[PDB]
């Protein structure tokens, strides 16, 4: 043994429980909110499924220039009116 | 072992096996000197790569003329 | 704090099915919403 | 008796933080629909 | 098609070439040939391999 | 002249000496607080 | 006795039989100069610089010797396509002579320093055992290259003292051995500004000069001494190793991509400039200029330069050969005779139509024909009995102006597919496929092979030296471990500190 | 001597849960990172803008389909830092533009060298001989050849593989309709040596547990070993007159057997490392020319190989407008090549 | 001369031998058909 | 052959997206991992019987009683490079896993093919992303079914006269 | 030739894996 508290003892002590019925739904839910909110689109720029095209386009937003990419993705969402 | 003219000229250039300074030495000035050398490479690598962007620096072909 | 109170072979059942239902979960939402096909 | 804070624990909370964050958004994500 | 090294092949393109599927799974032994030339055209080679293979 | 990938470039090389920065002194000062036991 | 991978082990604490040794890799290397020079020479044709350029040929140490300002014969060609020059003794004959005269004064030397192995200068005089004192050696080596790498920018390089070396213009339509100057500027480690190269030698030359001086005249501290056993030579074996996986991975990448040092006259174009129509793009830049200034289509594209058209030609793209199709380019497309001329394909309606051009990936490539618009006009159809957009149907036609078809249309179906099928790869030329046998079958350059072999040699040799440094720094183990290892070294806890004793 | 630097090594290599090291400085928020750029990347990332994908559970992708997916091919081999001129700081665009994938790679790759170095490390500590990292020195080979190297010699990162599941598999028929990857006799090699290594895992796995001395009473033999034992716990004497009996040669010197199956998965990963690196030049095991030759004035002549080229040429035709949208492929449907009917 | 003292004798046992001819006979199987091309 | 033979049934099966047959890959990627493993662990701990003018192979004489390699040391470096219970104590209990593991991943792969030769067939997701107006969002598993078409039309060119190729 | 050769090389290693198995050096209990 390593001299750290043994999995087993620490997983089947009341303490951890009190501490992690709070703390392991409180992440999930966090997780889910981060979700349902919509938060998770805005922050990593993943469309929604109304946002991959425009009402009439079936043209792929390919970025096609290395230095203006970001203004070429800038273009391309604004062309979702 | 067999003493030669030339031989006998190198020899004080190999009569020092084992020889350290002491301790850490020179090590904290070398290490700057890594830094530095690693700060360069990542230059010249990011220059090559258009990550890096200089005026007058035009990596193409078309460099001058 | 004293180690042995909540019996070892509750927490792997209780922590088992718990993945049980979130994995369950996950093989839900392939048949529905994104990812469907529908 | 036995430290709480040790590299073992930052280790495990480095990972298990996050996949239960994580395991909630997919869940979440498996009502979404179009 | 050619699968052996007379035929053209060398040895990464060159095959025991299965069996007709004309024949299907019928079992096709030599005996029910009306030749050797007509056993090979049609791929008996594979199925006298692959089951004494199998068998082996 | 100081581009923007120029600009770029040292926040890049700032951000690294933060990152090990950080992490050296924090690992220095733990093991200065938690020393082996010896003899 | 020794196992077979081990035999050269026994140099290890010879020191002059490792020299000898040396000397006998040096003398076959030299010789392999050599002697690859010499069949170049004999198989090199230098009459068309223009279409059957060196790289065309397989040439491989050739584009080297040219690299660095050998560019005649002493039989009064040059490379540059000039007649009666008088390139003196440093021909590429002499050069190989040179090499081979070289190869052989290090045979014998190689041979007096295996049979004269024991010399008291490698014997430390304190123990008498055999000895290197290798910081030292790696000072006065570090020196000499050091003054080398200088002496070398500075003389050679600037034409100081010396022909200079290749550059050119950046299509690679002009090129020669030039003088120049370094570039002292930001600009110097641009890949492509050769007065970087310059620079490059002269000052990391004056770097080596110091750090040497500095390596002489400084022992290493014992903590490095120690840390990396610079007592035992096969550390220095591990480290150099590591260095020149690194060195040839950066070669292989210079090469790859293009740079002042691998110039397309010499190694030929890159897949890149295929890649981004660059040719392409410049020709048209050029007719356009010509058009502007009034002349007629005919007069505008007889103007463009043969061998600029036969760098737009994807037969020339290094990324379209094959592992097993070995031997020149001529060997594959044919010796490549003169341009045709710009075909230009038109409908029945007279609109414009541009052949879809085969990208790199594809082994083989569809013939695809668009407006400028890039909407489909006409295609040679796989399944005929749909087709809308046969050339038959749009009455495709093509002519040709400048070239050897210059002035000239067809009109025949046939024809004009098989036109279609070459314009695929971009200007079509005209071959010889005879001369060589020519099979048909596209294979890359000396750029190619040259990336391929140092890319390949330079990841094994990331392996060497993984498994020296294991040696260098598992010295003590590698007959096997401890046979009174105790199991408490290995048990968990025992010690706070890992394999340390004294903390228990 | 006992400055900062000897106390810090002190702390470091303290004999703990997880070992942590000079190593672990460098390894582990490498290995972090990348394992969590991956997670992170497949859970909420598109590839929409470089690829014209789907590829998080966001968008609806299972642990199939997800990947973080190659930037586009107009980034060229951008390094695509967070804060180089493309993204220029903004995080959004940055995954949007497939900075991810960049970021995976090369903290990849600084993590698998920190893992060989702590399993230098941890070996010297422990005063065994360093093969374990020695072995591992193939599965650099092949994440360096395929991950780096084979996308630096083509056009940009976006033909290098994806990292997803679906993304790799999309990855293999790549290679074979365009490189014929299985065609290359170092691809070949590869196969050897991992099929062999199966081979060697499962067979000598499967001779020591049939040749175990009975050193205990219970009919479960796994407790009748102690590891402390001096004595081998299975018969090298039986296990080799029986392959000797039944195959025709045997191992007598476990030292080799164990070297051989170090030897074996080891070379053939490297051999295939070394092919990969050929198709970073599109340098293919493609043809055989004498094949070619005859079929092209003989078309009676037929071998499964020209079968496959007829295979490679569909893959190539029929996946190339939709995987390589950078070439605005428009393939009219007369052209597409189909044998009768299908 | 006075003889070398770093001299070593070299070996190849039987099993050695005969693995090395299967390596370079199965190689030579392998790439063949590369080399007739 | 072998290579048609897999390149049709990648067409027709989707095999690459047939959990079997990922489990047979597991399989034989992990026998080779482990195999690798094993020996260099195992070469890693030889005990010191030989000298550096001589092969290691030689301090191992065919059918002596005496281990030749010391496991507890092997044991104290791979459950430090991992962590402890991560590693095997017991040479029986890991000799086991490396017959069980490549073993039953094979099971797995001959397993695969044995039931795609009845149909039942990879994973198809196949237009499974579709946006809010109905497009089709492709994934990584619709260029995957590209190439697969690719193989599908080409393979046996002349010998399907009707539109699907239903065995 | 190419037949000659693939052949050629083929039986050479039948031929060793009957020297292989018949003829091995005899392993020896010490
Ligand atoms: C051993 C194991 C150890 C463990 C591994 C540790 C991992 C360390 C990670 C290192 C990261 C290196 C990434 C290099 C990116 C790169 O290469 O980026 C590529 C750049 C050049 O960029 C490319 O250049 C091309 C050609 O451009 C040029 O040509 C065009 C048309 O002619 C235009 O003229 C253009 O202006 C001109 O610049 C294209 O433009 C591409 O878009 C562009 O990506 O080179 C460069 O950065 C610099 C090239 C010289 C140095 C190369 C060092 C590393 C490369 C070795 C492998 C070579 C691959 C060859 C295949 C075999
Ligand atoms: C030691 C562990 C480690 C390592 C090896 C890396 C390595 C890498 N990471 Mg980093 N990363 C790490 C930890 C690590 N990361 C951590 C913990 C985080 C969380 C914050 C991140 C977050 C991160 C992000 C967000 C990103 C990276 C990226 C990068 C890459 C480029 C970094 C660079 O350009 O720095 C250059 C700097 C140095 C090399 C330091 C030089 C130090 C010298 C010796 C001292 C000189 C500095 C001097 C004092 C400054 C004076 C300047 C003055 C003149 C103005 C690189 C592959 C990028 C990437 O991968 O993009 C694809 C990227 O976007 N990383
Ligand atoms: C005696 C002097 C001499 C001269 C003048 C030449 C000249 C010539 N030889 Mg060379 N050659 C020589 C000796 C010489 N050789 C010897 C002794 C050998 C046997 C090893 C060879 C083997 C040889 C071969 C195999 C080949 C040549 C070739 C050539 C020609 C092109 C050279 C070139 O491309 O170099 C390139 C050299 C470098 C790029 C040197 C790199 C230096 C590294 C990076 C140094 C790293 C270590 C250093 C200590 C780092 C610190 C530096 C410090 C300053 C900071 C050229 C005509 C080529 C030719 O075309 O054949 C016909 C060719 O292929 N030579
Ligand atoms: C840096 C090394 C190098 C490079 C880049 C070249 C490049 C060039 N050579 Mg040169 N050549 C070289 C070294 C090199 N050569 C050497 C050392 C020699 C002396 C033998 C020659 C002799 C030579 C001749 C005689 C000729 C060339 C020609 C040419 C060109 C044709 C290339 C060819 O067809 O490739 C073919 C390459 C291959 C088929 C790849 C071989 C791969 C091997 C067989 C793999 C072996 C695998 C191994 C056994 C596996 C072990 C496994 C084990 C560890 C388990 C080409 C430009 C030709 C040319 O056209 O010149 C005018 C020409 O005729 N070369
Ligand atoms: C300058 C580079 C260099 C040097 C000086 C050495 C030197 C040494 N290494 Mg080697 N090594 C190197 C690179 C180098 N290595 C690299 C890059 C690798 C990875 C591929 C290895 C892998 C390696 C291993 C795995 C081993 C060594 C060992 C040895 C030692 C004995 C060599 C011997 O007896 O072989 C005798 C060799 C033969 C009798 C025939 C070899 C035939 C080769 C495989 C094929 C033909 C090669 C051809 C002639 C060379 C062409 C030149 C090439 C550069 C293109 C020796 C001290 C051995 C050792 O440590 O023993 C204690 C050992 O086990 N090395
Ligand atoms: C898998 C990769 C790997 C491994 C396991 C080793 C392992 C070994 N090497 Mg190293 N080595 C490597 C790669 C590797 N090397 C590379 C790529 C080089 C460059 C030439 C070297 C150069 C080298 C030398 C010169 C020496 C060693 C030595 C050694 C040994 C001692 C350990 C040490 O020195 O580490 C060295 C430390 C590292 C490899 C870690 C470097 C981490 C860097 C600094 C992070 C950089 C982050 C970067 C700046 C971010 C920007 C990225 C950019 C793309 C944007 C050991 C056997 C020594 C030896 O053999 O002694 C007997 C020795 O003298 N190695
Ligand atoms: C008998 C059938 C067969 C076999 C045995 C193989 C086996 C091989 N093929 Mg494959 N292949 C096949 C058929 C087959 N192939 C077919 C039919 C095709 C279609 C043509 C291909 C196409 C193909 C390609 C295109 C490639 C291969 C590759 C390889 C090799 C993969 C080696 C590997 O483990 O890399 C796995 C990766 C590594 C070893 C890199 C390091 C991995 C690190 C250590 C991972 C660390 C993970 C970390 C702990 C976190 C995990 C997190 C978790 C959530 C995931 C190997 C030789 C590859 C190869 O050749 O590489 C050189 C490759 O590029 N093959
Ligand atoms: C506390 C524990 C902390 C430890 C975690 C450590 C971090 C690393 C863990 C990596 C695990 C990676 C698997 C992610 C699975 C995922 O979330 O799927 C999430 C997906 C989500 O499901 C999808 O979500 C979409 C919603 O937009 C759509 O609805 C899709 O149709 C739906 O299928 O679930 C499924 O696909 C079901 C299968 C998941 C099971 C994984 C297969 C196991 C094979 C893995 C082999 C690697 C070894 C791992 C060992 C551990
Ligand atoms: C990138 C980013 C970075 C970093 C981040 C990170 C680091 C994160 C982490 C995170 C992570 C770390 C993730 C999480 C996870 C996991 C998950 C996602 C979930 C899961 C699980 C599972 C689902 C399981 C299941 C299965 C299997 C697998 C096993 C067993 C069997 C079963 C069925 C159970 C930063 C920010 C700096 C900046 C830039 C960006
Ligand atoms: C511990 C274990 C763990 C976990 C496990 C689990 C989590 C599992 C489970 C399960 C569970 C979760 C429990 C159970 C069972 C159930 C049953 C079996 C019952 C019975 C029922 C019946 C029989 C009845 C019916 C009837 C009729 C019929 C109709 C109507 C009415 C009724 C309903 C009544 C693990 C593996 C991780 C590890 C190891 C150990
Ligand atoms: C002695 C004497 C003499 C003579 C010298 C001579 C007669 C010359 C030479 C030398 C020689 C004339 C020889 C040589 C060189 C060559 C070699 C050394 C090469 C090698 C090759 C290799 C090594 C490669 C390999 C390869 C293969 C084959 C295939 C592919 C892959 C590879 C690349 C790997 C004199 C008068 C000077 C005077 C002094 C002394
Ligand atoms: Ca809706
Ligand atoms: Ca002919
Ligand atoms: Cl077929
Ligand atoms: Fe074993
Ligand atoms: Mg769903």
């Amino acid at each position: 043994t390593t001299g750290e508290r043994p999995f087993s003892d620490i997983i089947t002590s009341v303490r951890y429980w009190v501490i992690h019925s709070i703390t392991i739904p409180a992440l999930f839910i966090a997780g889910w909110l981060f979700v349902s909110t919509g938060l998770a689109y805005d922050v990593f720029g993943t469309p929604r499924p109304d946002s991959y095209y425009a009402q009439e386009q079936r043209s792929i937003p390919l970025v096609t220039d290395r230095f203006e990419a970001k203004q070429q993705v800038e273009t391309f969402l604004e062309q979702l009116k | 072992a067999r003493r030669t003219w030339l031989g006998d000229i190198l020899r004080p250039l190999n009569s020092e096996y084992g020889k350290v300074a002491p301790g850490w030495g020179t090590t904290p000035l070398m290490a700057v000197f890594m830094g530095l050398f690693l700060v360069f490479l990542l230059i010249i690598l990011e220059i090559y790569n258009s990550t890096l962007i200089l005026d007058g620096v035009n990596v193409s072909w078309k460099a001058l003329g | 704090s004293e180690g042995g109170r909540i019996p070892l072979w509750i927490v792997a059942t209780v922590a088992g099915m718990g993945v049980i239902v979130i994995v369950g979960l996950f093989f839900y939402g392939a048949y529905a919403g994104l990812g469907s096909s529908l | 008796s036995y430290p709480i804070f040790t590299v073992r624990w930052v280790a495990v909370h480095t990972l298990a933080v996050p996949t239960i964050f994580f395991l909630g958004a997919i869940a979440a994500m498996q009502f979404i629909q179009r | 098609v050619s699968g052996s090294l007379l035929y053209g092949n060398n040895i990464i393109t060159g095959a025991v070439v299965p069996s007709s599927n004309a024949i299907g799974l019928h079992f096709y032994p030599i005996w029910e040939a009306a030749s050797l030339d007509e056993w090979l055209y049609n791929g008996g080679p594979y199925q006298l391999i692959i089951f004494h293979f199998l068998l082996g | 002249t100081i581009t923007p990938s120029l600009k770029g470039f040292f926040i890049g090389l700032l951000s690294g000496a933060v990152v090990l920065g950080l992490t050296f002194a924090v690992l220095i000062a733990i093991s200065q607080i938690d020393k082996v036991q010896r003899s | 006795g020794l196992p077979w991978y081990r035999v050269h082990t026994v140099l290890i604490n010879d020191p002059g039989r490792l020299i000898a040794a040396h000397l006998m890799h040096t003398a076959l290397v030299a010789g392999w100069a050599g002697s690859m020079a010499l069949y170049e020479l004999a198989t090199f044709d230098p009459s068309d610089p223009v279409l059957n350029p060196m790289w065309r040929q397989g040439m491989f140490v050739l584009p080297f010797m040219a690299r660095l300002g050998v560019t005649g014969s002493w039989s009064g060609w040059s490379i540059t396509g000039e007649t009666g020059i008088d390139p003196g003794f440093w021909s590429f004959e002499g050069v190989a002579l040179a090499h081979i005269v070289l190869s052989g004064l290090l045979f014998l030397a190689a041979c007096w320093h295996w049979v004269y192995w024991d010399l008291e200068l490698f014997r430390d005089p304190r123990t008498g055992e055999p000895a290197l004192d290798l910081p030292k050696m790696f000072g006065i080596h570090l020196f000499l290259a050091g003054l080398l790498c200088f002496g070398f920018g500075a003389f050679h390089l600037t034409g100081l003292f010396g022909p200079g070396m290749w550059v050119s213009d950046p299509y690679g339509l002009t090129g020669s051995v030039q003088p120049v100057a370094p570039e002292w500027g930001p600009d110097g480690f641009n890949p492509y500004n050769p007065g970087g190269v310059v620079a490059h030698h002269i000052a990391a030359g004056i770097v080596g000069i110091i750090a040497g001086l500095f390596h002489i005249l400084v022992r290493p501290p014992q903590r490095l001494y120690k840390a990396l056993r610079m007592g035992n030579i096969e550390t220095v074996l591990s480290s150099s190793i590591a260095a020149v996986f690194f060195a040839a991975f950066v070669v292989a990448g210079t090469m790859w991509y293009g740079s002042a040092t691998t110039p397309i006259e010499l190694f030929g174009p890159t897949r890149y400039q295929w890649d981004s129509s660059y040719f392409q793009q410049e020709i048209n830049r050029r007719v356009q200029a010509s058009l502007a200034s009034g002349a007629t289509l005919e007069e505008a594209w007889s103007a463009i330069p043969e061998k600029l058209a036969f760098y737009d030609y994807i037969g020339n793209n290094p990324a379209k050969g094959g592992l097993f199709r070995t031997g020149p380019m001529n060997k594959g497309d044919g010796i490549a005779q003169a341009w045709k001329g710009h075909a230009v394909f038109r409908n029945k309606e007279g609109e414009e139509l541009f052949v879809r051009r085969m990208p790199a990936f594809f082994e083989s490539f569809p013939v695809i024909l668009t407006d400028k618009n890039g909407v489909v006009k006409a295609d040679i159809p796989f399944r005929r009995a749909e087709s809308k957009y046969s050339f038959e149907q749009q009455g495709v036609t093509v002519s040709f102006y400048g070239g050897e078809l210059n002035g000239q249309t067809f009109t025949d179906p046939p024809t004009v597919k098989s036109y279609a099928r070459k314009a695929i790869f971009g200007e079509i030329f005209e071959f010889d496929t005879e001369t060589l046998n020519s099979d048909g079958i596209f294979r890359t350059s000396p750029r190619g092979w040259f990336t391929f072999a140092h890319a390949v040699f330079a990841l094994l040799f990331f392996f060497g030296h993984i498994w020296h440094g294991a040696r260098t720094l598992f010295r003590d183990v590698f007959s096997g471990i401890d046979p009174e290892l105790s199991p408490e070294q290995v048990e968990w806890g025992f010690y706070q500190k890992v394999g340390d004793v004294t903390t228990r | 001597e006992r400055g900062w630097f000897d106390i810090l090594d002190d702390w470091l290599k303290r004999d703990r849960f997880v070992f942590v090291g000079w190593s672990g400085i460098l390894l582990f928020p490498c290995a972090y990172l990348a394992l969590g750029g991956w997670l992170t990347g497949t859970t909420f990332v598109t590839s929409w803008y470089t690829h014209g994908l789907a590829s998080s559970y966001l968008e609806g992708c299972n642990f199939l389909t997800v990947a973080v997916s190659t930037p586009a091919n107009s980034m060229g081999h951008s390094l695509l830092l967070l804060w180089g001129p493309e993204a220029q700081g903004d995080f959004t665009r940055w995954c949007q533009l497939g900075g991810l994938w960049t970021f995976i790679a090369l903290h990849g790759a600084f993590g698998l060298i920190g893992f060989m170095l702590r399993q230098f490390e941890i070996a010297r500590l422990v005063g065994v001989r360093p093969y374990n990292a020695i072995a591992f020195s193939a599965p650099i080979a092949v994440f360096v050849s395929v991950f780096l190297i084979y996308p630096l010699g083509q056009s940009s990162w976006f033909f290098a593989p994806s990292f997803g599941v679906a993304a790799i598999f999309r990855f293999l028929l790549f290679f074979q309709g365009f490189h014929n990857w299985t065609l290359n006799p170092f691809h070949m090699m590869g196969v050897a040596g991992v099929l062999g290594g199966a081979l060697l895992c499962a067979i000598h796995g499967a001779t020591v547990e049939n040749t175990l001395f009975q050193d205990g009473e219970g009919a479960s033999t796994f407790r009748a070993f102690n590891p402390t034992q001096a004595e081998e716990t299975y018969s090298m004497v039986t296990a080799n007159r029986f392959w000797s009996q039944i195959f025709g040669i045997a191992f007598s010197n476990k030292r080799w057997l164990h070297f051989f199956m170090l030897f074996v998965p080891v070379t053939g990963l490297w051999m295939s490392a070394i092919g990969v690196v050929g198709l970073a030049l599109n340098l293919r095991s493609y043809d055989f020319i004498s094949q070619e030759i005859r079929a092209a004035e003989d078309p009676e002549f037929e071998t499964f190989y020209t079968k496959n080229l007829l295979l490679n040429e569909g893959i190539r035709a029929w996946m190339a407008p939709q995987d390589q949208p950078h070439e605005n492929f428009v393939f009219p449907e007369e052209v597409l090549p189909r044998g009768n009917a299908l | 001369m006075e003889p070398n003292p770093n001299r070593q004798p070299v070996e190849l046992n039987r099993t050695s031998l005969y693995l090395g001819l299967l390596l370079i006979l199965v190689l030579a199987l392998l790439f063949s058909s590369y080399f007739f091309n | 052959g072998t290579f048609n033979f897999m390149i049709v049934f990648q067409a027709e099966h989707n095999i690459l997206m047939h959990p079997f047959h990922q489990l047979g890959v597991a399989g034989v990627f992990g026998g080779a991992l482990f195999c690798a493993m094993h020996g260099s662990l195992v070469t890693s701990s030889l005990i010191r019987e030989t000298t550096e003018t001589e092969s290691a192979n030689y301090g191992y004489k065919f059918g002596q009683e005496e281990e030749t390699y010391n496991i507890v040391a092997a044991h104290g470096y791979f459950g430090r490079l991992i962590f402890q219970y991560a590693s095997f104590n017991n040479s029986r209990s890991l000799h086991f896993f490396l017959a069980a593991w490549p073993v039953v991943g094979v099971w797995f792969a001959a397993l695969g093919i044995s039931t795609m030769a009845f149909n039942l067939n990879g994973f198809n997701f196949n237009h499974s992303v579709i946006d809010a107006k109905g497009n089709v969002i492709n994934t990584w598993a619709d260029i995957i079914n590209r190439a697969n078409l690719g193989m599908e039309v080409m393979h046996e060119r002349n010998a399907h006269n009707f539109p699907l190729d239903l065995a | 030739m190419e037949t000659i050769t693939y052949v050629f090389i083929f039986a050479c290693i039948i031929a060793l894996f009957f020297f292989a198995i018949f003829f091995r050096e005899p392993p020896r209990i010490t």
